[PDB]
């Protein structure tokens, strides 16, 4: 039995222009076991209506899931996506940063 | 080459009921078809617009096989739990992926039937499509059971006929889409990192098929001993995104070029700061 | 066109 701590990514499906309507993604790789906690952050508080992809695996069996919103990116909104998986004591938060 | 792909997750939960069963479906980087236990009435369902026309036929024997393996993985994960000596509570893992690989031609190069157990390897089937691979003892047990049942002589005849009969035809289902390709838009970007050190980083977007390779070079010659790279991410519009970062130092931007491969590109891209 | 199992592990 192996445990696979997530690799996380927060990016927008387009680049971001203030007032375009966008696309947020959380994409989570290289975890065992499947169960996680994935939310997406706007200002803190959790955002609602978060769809996620169907689960499924990679070539080494770790699994792969996308978290994904519709949001409009404005210049002072503050997003992120926090992850909590067996590997990690406390919940992880990874800030999306439009640059890297 | 094209492919056809399933990845089916069987998870144990111990008081919460009987596992979660899922198959999920691909053929190349496109999800086509997805099975989930816990859905509505849990039925084989279309994932992209070109099975939709698919007749009430093809989704009553596909949720039947689904419902046969759905059985299939609760006896398996109670039968490795034996194997294992493991005891009764614990939520395990059972993962299996299946498909078939083709040419140019559209004939089979190669048929996947794999198992996982916990995350690690458990049993494969090798490229003879005729021999196991035993990852443990206990897979033992599994290889001399399926040897003496004839078991891959059953998983062959799938994989020579009707994974290939079909990959083919789901690659005439969404041939518009499927055969396209996008080749990525590609841009470098500069980050100070330090007052000696900056950040490049080249970026892809907007590409299908998920396959590419990001280098940098100084001079002409691979930087990737020195190069971060993520892995290649859907934009959830079945395009992918990728990018390969080095850092440099400040005032050498200029020697510094990416390179980009993808079945898009006849030829590779050279992109400067 | 998926393929269920035959022999258990």
């Amino acid at each position: 039995m192996i445990q696979r701590t997530p690799k996380i990514q927060v990016y927008s499906r387009h680049p971001a222009e203030n007032g375009k309507s966008n696309f947020l993604n959380c994409y989570v790789s290289g975890f065992h076991p499947s169960d996680i906690e994935v939310d997406l952050l706007k200002n803190g508080e959790r955002i609602e209506k978060v769809e996620h992809s169907d689960l499924s695996f990679s070539k080494d069996w770790s699994f792969y899931l996308l978290y994904y919103t519709e949001f409009t990116p404005t210049e002072k909104d503050e997003y992120a996506c926090r992850v909590n998986h067996v590997t990690l004591s406390q919940p992880k938060i990874v800030k999306w940063d439009r640059d890297m | 080459p094209h492919s056809l792909r399933y990845f089916v997750t069987a998870v144990s939960r111990p008081g919460l009921g009987e596992p979660r069963f899922i198959a999920v479906g691909y053929v190349d980087d496109t999800q086509f078809v997805r099975f989930d236990s816990d859905a509505d009435n849990p039925r084989f369902e279309p994932r992209a617009p070109w099975m939709e026309q698919e007749g009430p036929e093809y989704w009553e024997e596909q949720t039947q096989r689904a419902k046969s393996d759905e059985q299939w993985f609760r006896v398996s994960l109670r039968t490795a739990q034996r194997y294992y000596n493991q005891s009764k509570g614990g939520s395990h893992t059972f993962q299996r992926m299946f498909g078939c690989d083709v040419g140019s031609d559209w004939r089979l190069l190669r048929g996947y039937h794999q198992f996982a157990y916990d995350g690690r390897d458990y049993i494969a089937l090798n490229e003879d499509l005729k021999t196991w691979t035993a990852a443990d003892t206990a897979a033992l047990i599994t290889r001399r059971k399926w040897e003496q049942a004839g078991d891959a002589e059953y998983y062959r005849a799938y994989l020579e006929g009707e994974c290939v009969e079909w990959l083919r035809r789901y690659l005439e289902l969404g041939n518009e889409t499927l055969l396209r390709t996008d080749s990525p838009k590609a841009h470098v970007t500069y980050h100070p990192r330090s007052q000696v050190d900056v950040t490049l980083r080249c970026w892809a977007l907007g590409f299908y098929p998920a396959d590419i390779t990001l280098t940098w070079q100084l001079n002409g010659e691979d930087l990737t001993q020195d190069m971060e790279l993520v892995e290649t991410r859907p934009a959830g519009d079945g395009t992918f995104q990728k990018w390969a970062a080095v850092v440099v130092p400040l005032g050498k931007e200029q020697n510094y070029t990416c390179h980009v491969h993808h079945k898009g590109l006849p030829e590779p891209l050279t992109l400067r700061w | 066109y998926y393929q269920s199992g035959l022999s258990i592990v």
